[PDB]
């Protein structure tokens, strides 16, 4: 929702993609 | 409108506020104290401490790649550091803001996941999943073909070259002599496994943070 909540749960999901 | 969910925003904004203060301490180059995150960030939220620092320590991680480090137990003193011990942070020149560290590890956890070397394509399509666009200025990161094909390739963390025999032409990222000399493909590996691995913090409801105090 916030413009920081948004920055982390998009670095999760680029870490998410790498581990897969 | 509801009690519970203005509470989670509230202790939401705290992370907010504690990520953008530790990030300070850090371009500061200071320690911090609990007792200093205590008495100018979480005052009226003393006792959520745990939940409030421990998703601020882990965006900076995930994001700006600094690791929040206790130096001293009995003092709770933190230390502000790069991750995986790398030199370059990004803060030079007119960005004195947001360290870059960050994206440099998910590119290089991204080559080395694939092996010796990642083509262009799958360097953009890892970082189109973060909202990071070829020719488009991020608002924290940066554009990001000049980080991958100019400032990090000058630093020597990435090396950015065509496919041997490419028809038509067809480009590649590999670890630079900087990348291998700082960290490893099994340093960073096992960083991105432990980053994506961490149990999630849940924000306590009213009632919970009430057995907390």
């Amino acid at each position: 929702k916030s413009e920081f909540q948004l920055l982390v749960d998009q670095a999760r999901k680029g870490y998410k993609k790498i581990a897969g | 409108a509801d009690a519970e969910s203005l509470f989670r925003e509230a202790l939401s904004n705290k992370v907010d506020e504690l990520a953008h203060f530790l990030l300070r301490k850090y371009r500061a180059k200071e320690l911090v104290t609990k007792a200093e995150m205590l008495e100018r960030v979480i005052k009226n939220y003393k006792r959520c401490f745990p939940v409030i620092f421990g998703k601020a320590s882990e965006s900076l991680k995930m994001i700006f790649g600094i690791d929040v480090k206790e130096v001293d137990p009995t003092s709770n003193t933190y230390t502000l550091v790069t991750c995986l011990g790398l030199s370059y942070d990004g803060l030079l020149g007119n960005n004195q803001i947001f360290p870059k560290t960050g994206l440099l590890i998910i590119v290089l956890g991204t080559i080395a996941m694939e092996g010796d070397s990642a083509s262009e394509e799958e360097i953009w399509e890892e970082l189109g999943v973060m909202g990071v666009y070829d020719g488009r200025e991020h608002t924290v990161y940066g554009e990001p073909r000049k980080l991958l094909t100019q400032d990090w390739v000058q630093e020597n963390y990435l090396e950015y070259r065509q496919v041997p025999g490419s028809n038509p032409a067809r480009y590649e990222f590999l670890w630079g002599p900087r990348a291998l000399a700082e960290t490893s493909y099994v340093k960073v590996l096992e960083h991105v496994v432990r980053v994506n691995a961490r149990v999630r913090i849940a924000y306590p409801s009213l009632r919970e943070a009430a057995l907390l105090e």
